[PDB]
């Protein structure tokens, strides 16, 4: 065949998405899990299966103790995330690597062992002609089909802010802000338990990750929306456990996701959401910054709760000069724009010779990574 | 194939009204008949009828048949179920995948169904492997020999070679028409087909899980038996990559860890018609390990591999254990007392031996334990090559007592069993690469190489055996037993005072020459080989004066005199005074046996040691055999009836000295001849074999300005063989350029008008007919290398004056009447319809009479797309070349537009485009073409192909490339192919604002720039795609 298709792979934290560069859409999308049979079986002709990795986990999640492989962008271990792969590979897509070139991503401002121990897994764990790693705010811009842009990344994994100009980027205006998706998984157990309801395991914090993923959306106003909260209409809803258990939040719901926008909530200084972007566009130079307020775009799964778009534009226009209008631009769809920037990629005819061979691994080893690429 | 032009010709003759649409459903209806009789005789009605309807024109008509079948396969008549499969057997798969492609109501069919008529995943899986899970041992044997004849024949989808069913069926008939370690494993680095280690190993997985997922007594039973017959004719140790499944992970052990778990269940040994086929199988796999691994049984160097070796040499010396115990009347490390395991396999042994020596049948195959004991001394031998001296000198004692009680059932491979002990006792690709590219360039690389003692108990039972048997399977085993004994140098005491084995091997010779013998052609191959090695300690002139005997009077020489010299050449040519005298009598009997040509292959060895031994020798034997052979090539005295006849005698003339050769005096006169008659084609085939093999002398022996020096003075006239002249056989100024050029279209025409205009069983055989249209494709590779070498200057300019020119007055095969042959060709042969489109290209003839019919200018016959897709990346490969002749440029473009693009993975149409990005005025014509053709273009495939093609075009047309970026092909729904044209039509702006701003405002219309932007607001493809938008507003502001 002509131009052997190619693989691309997102790995931030919590989600697998992964398919064929080329397409618009990855096939297989799955949670990044190895689950581990925690109680020991007593029957004969089970399994035994050591481990179940991706959605397997979530269908047997009350056996399961879950690992996440990936804390902050940083792989905590290897092996499982070895399983991951081999599950994505064998599992959904049926691909042999050897037959194609893989493209990963990878988070801003990370360890160089990460990217140096993937590629050297990519080598020497699926044989494979040639591989990437690619920064993940650059993909989604990409795939919003921008040249220019401040990039707000925020998955299950850390939020990264990556300014681009014209293509270019600035180093030192990249920020990395240790947030999450996760981080308001464990804060919202945490202000679920004031309520009576009492989340402790693994298996059940997924179950807070489902409610969070629809139930929260993020006040217009915080106070306001806490103040409306002492007459309870609209504020609560009922949610349906597995168990059969119902759940009914309040003022609760939205207050977790205000925790992007005040992290004394969970106890850090580190500033919120649309600060780091100010720290971010305060850092480059004074001449492009009239295009980067009007061209933020927000991409990864935690900026998936409704009105967040709203709250950083009332934000960053009450922060900014009034004098330049601020458009953010968040898509629909801006879930998988970092899997999206990397079917682009890899579908680009001149990218094709910037790969990372394996003969040029195989001469000069697996530190080339940060030689080649950025 | 052409049902279209000879029914034309009856229905004016017999006023009849009979087409093949009126039967059809008569032989449809029969499939369905109620009585189980009547469903025997229908369906060997379609063993005849599918292989030739299905790559002809009525192929639409012809795939319904296979449907039909598939529902045959279960009824229960046992003669019902075994003639579908045969049925399943013949058809090409290859051939049936490309009609699934192209038909779009045969899908539905009948009651409108959704989805694809998957034909090859459901004839292998829901039939010839559910055909081995039935009752009958009739009806599971019959669908193993099938799996032998369906994978060679498959297709599966996306291999790294073929790529699409058209690609597919053009490989399989071009090599048609286009050219002691024991017997289980293998030592070379074996060259394979990569695409034939594919469909192999989707046959060993489905296969594999009807064995380990099965629930039934049946099932894993005749599914033992499948896998012993593939191993048998797909061996393990050469398809090692489609065995693989797993162990060692990379030659290999392949899925021989779950038949070793069935062997040692208490169930199935119980059974002897299915546990012979299951150690037949086990030694298959542990055998293909041996080219890796050999570097308890310090040999085999692999720990994960000992506990498979050690169960099986555990396995097998238990059942020799059996079988002594019932060949003798004997009460029950080989011990299979104390199991009660195999005290079950006691009882299964014993009858089938009380009905042997009860019933008196001497010629059974099948025996059950007579087929039982051939099974288990066979794979006894080849675990023992495995072995040394150190893991067997413990058991040196026990094999050698089962095997005297083991002798007298099964002597032929109880020897077989005892041969190989004693040596380890003592140590010891799309379809322009297909038709053309790639067998174009097998034939000038091979031109530039044209310029250049526990035995003695056992061993002394076994020669009373040989002087008293009759079974000439036996006596082939007791002369390679002697031949050991020799080299490995046992004394010669198995004769303590006579001579009494080697006076019997004397009297032999005299049954042979009179015929008083009766299967001599097996034993004399092996005859001669003990009695040459014998005189290194009867001597070599006694040997000599035996062979002389057999050959004059005797029987033919294909059998007895041809085979009785590869012994005696072997070892006296390659291994003072005595030794020359005998190699003066042994190069004078050939010289009578030249005709042969299995004795032209015993005469490259002759030839290589005096080019080593002595320098002055090696230049008078080369013309000795000059003016011999030559002279039986004009009279045709010479069997070159095979292709295994015309490769022995092409490695002759490199091997033999130039010297011989260079006076072209002697070559020529053995040329240019006519035959005796050439009505048979016993004759017809072995004249044009002559003037084959000795053109590949004048053309690396000699280049093109030697031998047109002599036709001047040698009076070799063009009308040697006219079309007066050939006309009275099959009833019965001159220039040099001119007298080679008609001799080598006109035999061009010689093999057209009768693979066309003769019967196919009639006149000729089959075997007969692999090699007639194989001479037509060995003489059309001879003259595209004159045409395109450019050594040959002087035959290149002789052609182009005469395909232009007329016949004299109708004595030529003029060059319309050799026209009209090959378009009658297409159909029954069409890797030779793509040999005689690139000959008519390189003479300067490009008449578009002849190249519409074979391109088709403005479900389908599946055996011309090789043709019509064949010829038109030939085509572009000729404009190519030459792009200054503007006339063909404009033809290819505007008609040809959907095959054009449909190929762009193709060399020779990768090239046709790129000088069209060149061209100024040949880039806008490109262009014109799609937005008539943007109907078709909108499968997943096709526009997928356009881009790589419409990628980058000439800058003075990159006005019309965005106004069909915009209007047509961006409101597709491929979210992949509406992302890709924002890549291309972002980077047409950018160019050209760099560029002058006064040639791409005449490009880009002020007028026409207004159109564009109307469909983009209305629409929402400019809030879709922001890239796009943003370059083209700044576009007019400047302006």
């Amino acid at each position: 065949e002509d131009e052997t298709t190619a693989l691309v792979c997102d790995n931030g934290s919590g989600l697998v998405k992964a398919g064929f560069a080329g397409d618009d859409a990855p096939r297989a999308v799955f949670p990044s899990i190895v689950g581990r049979p925690r109680h020991q079986g007593v029957m004969v002709g089970m399994g035994q299966k050591d481990s179940y990795v991706g959605d397997e986990a979530q269908s047997k999640r009350g056996i399961l103790t879950l690992k996440y492989p990936i804390e902050h962008g940083i792989i905590t271990n290897w092996d499982d995330m070895e399983k991951i792969w081999h599950h994505t590979f064998y599992n959904e897509l049926r691909v042999a690597p050897e037959e194609h070139p893989t493209l990963l991503t990878e988070a801003p401002l990370n360890p160089k062992a990460n990217r140096e121990k993937m590629t050297q897994i990519m080598f020497e764990t699926f044989n494979v002609p040639a591989m990437y790693v690619a920064i993940q705010a650059v993909l989604s811009l990409y795939a919003s089909g921008r040249t220019t842009g401040i990039v707000l990344d925020s998955g299950d994994g850390v939020t990264h802010n990556v300014p681009i100009y014209e293509g270019y980027a600035l180093p030192h205006a990249i920020m990395r802000l240790d947030l999450a998706g996760r981080d308001l998984t464990d804060y919202l157990m945490k202000i679920l338990t004031e309520r009576g309801y009492s989340f402790v395991t693994t298996a059940e914090r997924e179950i807070v990750r489902d409610i969070k993923e629809k139930l929260c959306y993020v006040a217009l106003d915080f106070e306001n929306e806490m103040a409306t909260a002492a007459s309870s209409s609209s504020l609560e809803k009922s949610y349906e456990l597995p168990d059969g258990q119902v759940i009914t939040i309040g003022n609760e719901r939205f207050r977790c996701p205000e925790t992007l926008f005040q992290p004394s909530f969970i106890g850090m200084e580190s500033a919120g959401i649309h600060e780091t972007t100010y720290n971010s566009i305060m850092k480059c130079d004074i001449d492009i910054r009239k295009d980067l307020y009007a061209n933020n775009v927000m991409s990864g799964g935690t900026t998936m709760y409704p009105g967040i778009a709203d709250r950083m534009q009332k934000e960053i226009t009450a922060l900014a000069p009034s004098t330049m209008k601020i458009k953010i631009i968040a898509p629909p769809e801006r879930k998988y724009s970092v899997w999206i920037g990397g079917s682009i990629l890899a579908s680009l005819s001149t990218f094709q010779q910037m790969w990372i061979t394996k003969q040029e691994y195989d001469e000069a080893g697996p530190s080339i990574v940060h030689r080649k690429c950025f | 194939f052409h049902v279209g032009d000879w029914m034309g010709t009856i229905r004016t003759l017999t006023g009849n009204t009979f087409s093949l649409a009126d039967c059809i459903p008569l032989l449809r209806k029969t499939l369905k008949d109620e009585s189980s009789v009547t469903c025997k005789l229908a369906c060997t009605a379609v063993r005849n009828c599918v292989m030739s309807l299905c790559s002809s024109s009525y192929s639409e008509l012809g795939l319904q048949l296979i449907i039909d079948v598939l529902t045959l396969r279960n009824s229960s008549y046992w003669l019902v179920r075994t003639e579908l499969l045969e049925t399943l057997a013949e058809i090409d798969f290859r051939l049936v995948s490309f009609l699934e492609a192209k038909a779009e109501n045969l899908h539905r069919g009948a009651h409108h169904y959704t989805g694809l008529l998957k034909l090859q995943e459901r004839v292998l899986n829901n039939v010839v492997i559910h055909l081995l899970g039935d009752e009958d041992p009739r009806v599971r044997h019959v669908a193993a020999a099938s799996l032998i004849r369906l994978v060679p024949k498959l297709f599966y989808k996306c291999d790294q070679g073929q790529a699409d069913p058209v690609v597919a069926v053009a490989r399989d008939q071009s090599s048609v028409y286009l050219k002691r370690i024991y017997r289980g494993y293998n030592l070379l680095p074996s060259i394979t087909d990569v695409t034939m280690e594919n469909n192999l190993s989707r046959v060993i997985a489905a296969v594999s899980h009807e064995l380990i997922t099965s629930t039934t007594r049946a099932l894993t039973f005749g599914c033992c038996e499948a896998l012993c017959l593939l191993s048998t004719a797909f061996p393990v140790c050469i398809w090692s990559l489609g065995w693989h499944c797993g162990v060692p992970p990379l030659c290999t052990v392949g899925m021989a860890t779950m038949i070793l778990t069935l062997l040692s269940s208490a169930w199935f040994p119980l059974d002897l018609s299915a546990h012979q086929d299951a150690l037949i199988l086990a030694g298959n796999l542990l055998a293909a390990s041996a080219p890796k691994s050999l570097r308890v049984w310090p040999a085999l160097g692999d720990r994960a591999l000992v506990p498979m070796v050690e169960q099986l040499f555990s396995h097998l010396l238990k059942v020799i254990n059996i079988c002594a115990h019932v060949l003798d009347d004997v009460a029950p490390l080989g011990s299979f007392y104390h199991l009660p395991s195999y005290l079950r396999l006691h009882d299964v042994l014993k009858a089938t031996h009380a009905n042997y020596k009860v019933t008196l049948d001497l010629q059974n195959s099948t025996e059950k334990f007579g087929g039982f004991l051939r099974s288990a001394l066979d794979v006894l031998s080849q675990i023992l090559e495995l072995a040394t001296l150190q893991d067997i000198g413990k058991c040196v004692e026990e094999i050698l007592g089962y095997l005297k009680s083991c002798f007298s059932r099964e002597p032929m491979m109880a020897t077989v069993c005892v041969q190989q002990l004693l040596k380890t006792l003592f140590g010891t690709p799309g379809l322009y690469h297909y038709c053309f590219m790639a067998p174009y360039t097998h034939f000038t690389q091979a031109l530039a190489d044209a310029s250049l003692r526990l035995f003695e108990p056992l061993v002394i039972k076994a020669l009373k055996q040989y002087t008293t048997t009759t079974c000439v399977q036996l006596q082939k085993q007791v002369l390679d037993l002697l031949a050991q004994l020799v080299q490995l140098r046992v004394n010669y005491c198995l004769l303590d005072s006579d001579q009494v084995f080697i006076g019997f091997v004397l009297k032999q010779f005299e049954y042979i020459e009179v015929g008083q013998f009766r299967e001599s052609e097996a034993i004399i191959p092996n005859i001669f080989f003990f009695l040459v090695l014998l005189s290194y300690e009867i001597g070599i002139p006694k040997i000599i004066q035996l062979c002389d005997g057999i050959m004059a009077s005797g029987r033919k020489a294909v059998t007895h005199a041809i085979p009785a010299l590869q012994p005696i050449v072997h070892d006296l040519f390659v291994l003072g005074k005595e030794l020359e005298t005998q190699k003066e009598v042994v190069v004078s009997m050939l010289l009578r046996l030249i005709q042969y040509h299995q004795v032209l292959e015993m005469f490259i060895l002759v030839l290589q040691q005096c080019h080593k031994e002595n320098e002055d020798k090696w230049k008078r034997l080369s013309r000795q055999i000059a003016d011999i052979i030559l002279p039986m090539l004009a009279k045709q005295q010479m069997h070159i009836d095979s292709h295994e006849a015309l490769g022995v005698l092409n490695t002759l003339f490199e091997i033999l000295a130039p010297s011989s050769l260079r006076p072209v005096d002697m070559l020529l006169r053995s040329m240019f001849v006519t035959p005796n008659t050439m009505a048979s084609v016993s004759t017809v085939q072995l004249w044009i074999s002559g003037i084959l093999a000795i053109l590949r002398v004048l053309i690396s022996q000699s280049t093109e300005d030697i031998v047109l020096s002599r036709i001047q003075e040698l009076s070799f006239s063009p009308y040697l063989i006219s079309c007066t002249v050939i006309n009275r056989l099959r009833d019965g100024k001159n220039l040099p350029e001119e007298t080679f050029s008609r001799f080598l279209l006109q035999l061009v025409g010689i093999l057209l008008e009768d693979i066309v205009t003769k019967q196919l069983k009639v006149e000729m055989s089959e075997q007969q007919h692999t090699f007639y249209c194989q001479e037509l494709g060995t003489l059309l590779m001879c003259l595209i290398h004159i045409f395109k070498s450019g050594m040959f200057r002087r035959i290149t300019a002789a052609a182009t004056r005469l395909f232009r020119s007329d016949g004299c007055g109708g004595s030529f095969y003029t060059l319309d009447s050799l026209n009209l042959r090959a378009r009658s060709m297409i159909t029954t042969h069409p890797a030779l319809v793509l040999l005689w489109c690139q000959i008519l290209l390189l003479v300067n003839h490009t008449d578009y009479r002849w190249w519409a019919e074979v391109q088709q200018t403005p479900l389908g016959m599946c055996n011309r797309e090789i043709v019509r897709r064949g010829a038109l990346i030939l085509f572009c490969d000729y404009v190519c070349q030459n792009l200054h002749d503007s006339e063909h440029l404009t033809w290819l473009i505007v008609n040809h537009i959907q095959d054009l693009i449909s190929l762009s993975h193709e060399p020779p149409v990768q090239d046709f485009i790129s000088a069209v990005h060149r061209n100024s005025a040949a880039s806008g014509l490109f262009i014109q073409a799609i937005q008539s053709r943007c109907e078709n273009l909108s499968t997943p495939t096709m526009l997928k192909k356009t881009l790589q093609c419409l990628e980058g075009i000439h800058l003075s047309q990159s006005g019309a490339v965005l106004t069909l970026y915009v209007d047509r092909l961006l409101c597709t729904p491929f979210r992949v192919l509406a992302r890709m044209v924002d890549i291309l039509a972002c980077r047409r702006v950018e160019m050209l604002l760099a560029a002058n701003l006064q040639s791409s405002m005449a490009q880009l219309p002020m007028e026409e720039l207004n159109r564009i932007q109307e469909y983009l607001q209305s629409s929402g493809l400019a809030q879709r795609h922001q890239r796009l938008y943003s370059l083209l507003d700044r576009f007019r502001l400047s302006t």
